[PDB]
Order: structure tokens, then C-alpha cells, then sequence
């Protein structure tokens, strides 16, 4: 897996 | 097409509408009119910024990646006649992605960090700019490359410096931003023992203060999980 | 300049823009394949019906959203305006289609499986050039789509059995336009039903190349007649 | 519910 960013809130 | 004279209303209305539907490049460009007007944003514009932009960029990215997994697959193999014609739509993707991280950090430069008042929405800004050039460093080879990263891992260190003097640690802004530093960290800047540290700094001092609003719970504890996400796969 | 590349190496980007699900791309690079002149094949066929349908998908689906809200408004401008504007693009993009078709795909050479295929798709864009029109225009366009799809039909009966999946596809497109565009109830359901007895009865004798996509076809007709009975 | 017509194969 790539990392995991900050959503669409 | 011509936005200048269009009402500031109009176009936050057509942005809302645009996302409704599922338009996301007509909706950032009514968001890059409506930025063009000249007045700072409210929360939910720059919710509508982030969404409409974020989408573009997105799939550009998801299209990049795939090319570019295609083309080194393919040079490997090292076929005395493929890679031509992939290497070449790679490129044109990656040439379409360049300019929309470019559209975005302009408007940050030339309309939104400098008239930013409060604390929070100048860190948000910031962070969107250490974002952009992320994006732009995913895709950025040699020389050009140290000075993208450099200049994503400045943006990042001045929002980082004015969340831990302005915004409590559960703050979903200041919680987001450090999300998005460590992986800066991780997948772009190879440091692996900078990005887990953030990570876990983070994740355990906003969890010492959880117990204290509801209207930022879900927000906040959806970006812990992702720092804890990030944390078992980096460990 | 798209018309600069060699024909493989339009037809090879389609393919790698289908895997990145850029399909406004791979549009664009089936236009230019198009446009150099050669029959399409089958698989060469299947990326520009793709390629496109992706494209007005997007469009039509947009466009619902928009005048659904238009319509509960009615019950400023903007809505009206955005609504527009997305028809607007979504009219270009059909009229590039039933152009193309007109300009280079249909022709009275060539096996009967293409000819009713580029028949087929010339109804379903007109079909989905109806779905926005309002007035005089949508009495000829749906004459248009009506005149494409009957055509194709009477290729299809002629010169293919009842189970080929071109022909399938064909009935179940002429049943929705019946349905939902001519105000035909009865036609949509007489002719879905007859569609779906005749391909079940010869269903034995259709090749496993074929099984799937037929299959999935009659589904879709029992599942139509389901909802319109 | 809108009538299914054929779908990307
Ligand atoms: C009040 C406000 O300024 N606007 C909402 C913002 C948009 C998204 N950001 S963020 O990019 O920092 C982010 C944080 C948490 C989550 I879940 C998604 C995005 C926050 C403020
Ligand atoms: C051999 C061939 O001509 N190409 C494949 C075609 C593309 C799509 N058509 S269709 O639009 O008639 C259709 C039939 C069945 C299904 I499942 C989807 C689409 C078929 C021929
Ligand atoms: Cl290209
Ligand atoms: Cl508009
Ligand atoms: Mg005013
Ligand atoms: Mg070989
Ligand atoms: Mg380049
Ligand atoms: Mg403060
Ligand atoms: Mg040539
Ligand atoms: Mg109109
Ligand atoms: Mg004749």
C-alpha cells in the first residue's frame, strides 16, 4: 500500500 | 469562461452545484473565479477548493501512476519494440497534472496565504501548498526534484510552526497538516524515522486531549486512524 | 495531432488511456484511429463504444442531477445556466459521434454484424441527443433515432441469429427507446418479450465466445419487463 | 427506476 493522506471532508 | 464579472455568489453557487454533479474540473474553476473576486473564504469555500481541486488532482495522479507502473514494466521487459507510445502518454498526463498543481499554488501565492487573517485558515493555506508540491514531487525527476521537495517540506515547516503557537492538537486542520508531513516524510523526502515519530507524537498527544468538541469528532478521529494506518504499515 | 501518429500507435494509447480510465482520451485517440481511413475491428470497435459511452455516461448523468434540481427550484438563474452548459457539451459530444459514423463507420459494404452495430450506435446517440431536446428539434431527432434503430433491426433479422449479442444489444436499446423516449409501452414490452422467447429458443446454438455477453443482454430485457409490468 | 440499456462489455 501506498501511505495514507488527509480525506475529502 | 469570462469570471471576472460574474457574482461572487453565482459562482460558489455553481461550485456547490458542480459538485452535486460529480463535475469536479468545473467545479474548481468556479472556485478559482470565485478566489479571483478578491475576498477571503469561509470554511465551507475552502472545503469547496480543497474537494474540487483534490478530485482533479486525483485522478491525474491514480492515471499517472498506472502509466507510469506500464512503462517501467515495460522498459524492463526491454523489448527491442515497445515503450514508445506509453512513455509519451505518461508524459502528457504528467504535463496536465503539472498544471493544475501549478494553477493551485498560484492562487495560494497570488490571492490566499497573504490574506489569510485568522491563524487557522493561514495554516490550512500552507499546508495546501506543501500538498501541491508533494503532488508536483511525486512526478519530478533530478535537479528539479530537491527543489520541489524543498520547497514542500518549507511550506509544511511553517504551518507545522504556527499550529503548535495557535491550535490545540486536536484541531482538524493542525491534525490533518501532520498527517500529510509525515507522508512528505515517508514516500517523498525518504525518512522514514521523521515521518513515524510525527506520526506517533501526534496521534498520542491529540488522543490526550480527545475528551475534549463533537462538532470536530469525526474529523479529528478519522485522521487518527489514519495516522495509525500509516503507523502499522511504516512499522 | 492525433492525425501525425501512426494508426497502432493511436489504437495502443486508447488501450493504455482505457487502463487509466481516461476515457474523454481515449476517445479522442479512437477518433483519430477512425480517421485514418481502415475498417475497425471487433476489439477496435469495443474501445470506441467504450471510449465514448464512458464520455456521455459522465455527461447524462451530470445532466440529470442538474435538472432534477432545475425542476425542484421551479416547484436565481444558476441552475438553469450550469444545466445548459452541461447540455450544451453533451449535445458536442454526440454530434462528434453521429459524425464520425456518418463521415467514416457507416457503409453499405462491409458484414452485417459492423453495419448493424454503427446502426445501433447512430440510434443510441440520437437517443441520448432526445433525452435533453425540448420542441420541434426532438420530433426530428427522435425520427432520427427511430429511423437508425428500425434499419439496424432489419438488418439484424435478415442476416444474424436471434442469440448474437449485436443483435441483442440492438432490441434491448430499441425497447428502452420505445419505453422511455416514444411513449410506447406496449411496443417496449412486446417487442422485449418477443426478443427474449426468440433468443432463449436458439440460445442452444450460440457460441461460448458469445455465452456472457448475451446472457447478460437477456437479463437486462427480463429485468426491463419486470420494472414496465 | 430508469430502464437498463447495454452497458460497457
Ligand atoms: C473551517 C475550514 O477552514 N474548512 C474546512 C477545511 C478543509 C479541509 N481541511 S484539511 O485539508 O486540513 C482536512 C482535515 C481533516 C479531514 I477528515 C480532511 C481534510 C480542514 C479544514
Ligand atoms: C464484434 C464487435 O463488433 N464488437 C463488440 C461490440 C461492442 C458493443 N456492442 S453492443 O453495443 O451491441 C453490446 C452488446 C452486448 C453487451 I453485454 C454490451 C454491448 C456489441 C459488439
Ligand atoms: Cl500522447
Ligand atoms: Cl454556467
Ligand atoms: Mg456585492
Ligand atoms: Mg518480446
Ligand atoms: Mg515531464
Ligand atoms: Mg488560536
Ligand atoms: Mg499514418
Ligand atoms: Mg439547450
Ligand atoms: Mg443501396
Amino acid at each position: 500500500d501506498r501511505s495514507s493522506s488527509a480525506p475529502n471532508v | 469562461g469570462a469570471m471576472g464579472s460574474m457574482e461572487r455568489a453565482s459562482l460558489i453557487q455553481k461550485a456547490k452545484l458542480a459538485e452535486q454533479a460529480e463535475r469536479y474540473e468545473d467545479m474548481a474553476a468556479f472556485m478559482k473565479g470565485a478566489v479571483e473576486k478578491g475576498e477571503e473564504l469561509s470554511c465551507e469555500e475552502r472545503n469547496l477548493l480543497s474537494v474540487a481541486y483534490k478530485n482533479v488532482v486525483g485522478g491525474q495522479r491514480a492515471a499517472w501512476r498506472v502509466l507510469s507502473s506500464i512503462e517501467q514494466k515495460s522498459n524492463e521487459e526491454g523489448s527491442e519494440e515497445k515503450g514508445p507510445e506509453v512513455r509519451e502518454y505518461r508524459e502528457k498526463v504528467e504535463t496536465e497534472l503539472q498544471g493544475v498543481c501549478d494553477t493551485v499554488l498560484g492562487l495560494l501565492d497570488s490571492h490566499l496565504i497573504k490574506e489569510a487573517g485568522d491563524a487557522e485558515s493561514r495554516v490550512f493555506y500552507l499546508k495546501m501548498k506543501g500538498d501541491y508540491y508533494r503532488y508536483l514531487a511525486e512526478v519530478a525527476t533530478g535537479d528539479d526534484k530537491k527543489r520541489i521537495i524543498d520547497s514542500a517540506r518549507s511550506a509544511y515547516q511553517e504551518a507545522m510552526d504556527i499550529s503548535k503557537k495557535e491550535m490545540p492538537p486536536t484541531n482538524p486542520i493542525r491534525l490533518g497538516l501532520a498527517l500529510n508531513f509525515s507522508v512528505f516524510h515517508y514516500e517523498i523526502a525518504n525518512s522514514p524515522e521523521e515521518a513515524i515519530s510525527l506520526a506517533k507524537t501526534t496521534f498520542d498527544e491529540a488522543m490526550a486531549d480527545l475528551h475534549t468538541s463533537e462538532d470536530s469528532y469525526k474529523d479529528s478521529t478519522l485522521i487518527m486512524q489514519l495516522l495509525r494506518d500509516n503507523l502499522t504499515l511504516w512499522t
